[PDB]
C-alpha cells in the first residue's frame, strides 16, 4: 500500500565538430545519458540501463551496467532513442523513456528532461533497495 | 573477506 | 554569342510514415536535376555527379544520361554536391550545392501539403562557345 | 533525550590532465566530512579516521581537528572507510562507507565542468547522551 | 487582510550570554594567475566553511594591502567577500572582520599572499596558484543580538 517515487533526469549534451569529418561524413559527438535528478547510487536498485540507438549504429542496443549511465557516440542525424531501466528486483518491469536525441540547438547542445520512475506497492527487497 | 578492490578508468 | 539555359535541381521526399525495421530508414528521396523547359540537355552535358552522404555505399554517384535523377532511400538531411560536365572540355564544370530534404516545414504541413519539394533555379550561361560548344547548345 | 546532528561526506576531485610521470597518478582528490550548516564538529568529535587503499603509505590517516579532510593524489578509485570518534569515549564511533569518485562523466566532460563531485547526506544521532555529551552537542 | 507577523518575549536580557559559545568556521586565503608591468593577477578572499550568509552577522571585511598600493585599505560590505588585484610580490595581507553588533570586537586575520606556482603542482595541469586556510570566529558569551545574528 506505498509509493516510492525516484527523480530522474535524461537527455543528451552534444557538440559540433565544426565540419564534416571526411571518413564517415560524421558532424557531432554526442552523449546520452541517465542520471538521478540528486545524488544516489541507483546502482544499489537498477540492474543495467538498455540505450536502443539507431540502426545504422553497429550493435544498436547499448547497455550499461554500472554509472554513470551514458553512451558517447558520433554522428551525423538525430534520431529517437528507447531507453530501458532494468531494476535489481526481476518482479519490478523495467522503465522505458523516449528521447529525440539533439544535435541541433533550438557552446554545447543540451537535451534534458525531468522524469520520475514510480514504485506502486513494491517487493519488499525493491523498497529496501529504494531506500538505502 | 575484509579488503577490497582498486580500479583504474576505462 | 552568349546563351542562356536554364534548368531547376533539388530533391522530393516522402516519407513512409513510420520507421522501417530493417535499416531504420523513414523516407525515400530522389534528388535531380532537370533542364527548366521541355528540352533535352545531354547534346551538351556529358554527365551530372552526386556525391550522396559518406553513410551510403559509392557516395559518388554519376548519371551519364536523363533523367539525372538519384533515387534512394534514408533517415537524415544532409548536403549533396552536384556536379555537371559539358561535353566541350573548354567548358569548365558547375558546380551546386544542396541540402537533400526530407521535412516537410509545418506551413507546408498545415497547408497539407503531400510531399517535401525543395528546388532551387540556376541559370547555366555559355558566354562566347567554342563552334563545337555552340552547336551542341543549338 | 534524542540530538540529530546533520552532516555531508563524500569527495571532490580534479583531473591533472595527463599521467604523471613519477607515479602514474593522474587525479588529486579531497575526502570529508563535513556539518551540513556552517558549524563546529569539534566541540564533540574526538577524530575522524580515513582509512585509504592499501597502496597508499599509511593507508589510516587520522584527522584530529577541523576541518575534517584528507587531500591525495592517484589513479583508481576504491572504497574509503569513514570512522568518527566522539569526545564521549563510551558513545559509540559512526562508520560511513565512501565509494572515492575520480574520473568524470563523459557527460558532464562536455558540459565543461571542471571537478568531479560525489557527496552524501547522513545524521549522527545521539540518543540518551551523557550529561557531557548532551552539553558538547548544544553549544 | 488580517493576519499577526510574530510573538516575541518582552523584558528579556540584551547582555552577554554568559554560558554560550558560537563557532563560525571560515575559509580565506588568495588564488592567483601569471598573466603597465604587473606579473600575477591575484584574488584574496573570505568565505563561510559551508555557505550561508555572513552578511546576516559580518558588517564589512578590509583587506588591508602592501603600502605600495594605492588606497591600500580596501572594505567589503556584502559577498562575494573579495579583492582582486595586479602585482609583483608576495606580502602579508590583514584581514580585519567586522560585525553587525557594533560591541563585538573584529577579528583580525594575517595572509601571506601565494603567487608563485610549486614545482609539484607545476608539473601538473595546474594553471592557477591557490594558497586557503581554515580558522574559526570564536563567539563566547555572545551578545544576546550577536546570538541572533548567528543563528
Amino acid at each position: 500500500g506505498v509509493t516510492i517515487v525516484k527523480p530522474i533526469v535524461y537527455g543528451n549534451v552534444a557538440r559540433y565538430f565544426g565540419k564534416k569529418r571526411e571518413e564517415d561524413g560524421h558532424t557531432h559527438q554526442w552523449t546520452v545519458y541517465v542520471k538521478p535528478y540528486r545524488n544516489e547510487d541507483m546502482s544499489a536498485y537498477v540492474k543495467k540501463i538498455q540505450f536502443k540507438l539507431h540502426e545504422s549504429y553497429g550493435n544498436p542496443l547499448r547497455v550499461v551496467t554500472k554509472p554513470p549511465y551514458e553512451i558517447t557516440e558520433t554522428g551525423w542525424g538525430e534520431f529517437e532513442i528507447i531507453i530501458k531501466i532494468f531494476f535489481i528486483d526481476p518482479n519490478e518491469r523495467p522503465v522505458t523513456l523516449y528521447h529525440l536525441l539533439k544535435l541541433f540547438q533550438s557552446k554545447t547542445v543540451v537535451s534534458e528532461f525531468y522524469d520520475e520512475m514510480i514504485f506502486q506497492d513494491p517487493t519488499a527487497m525493491m523498497q529496501q533497495l529504494l531506500t538505502t | 573477506t575484509k579488503a577490497a578492490r582498486k580500479s583504474a578508468p576505462a
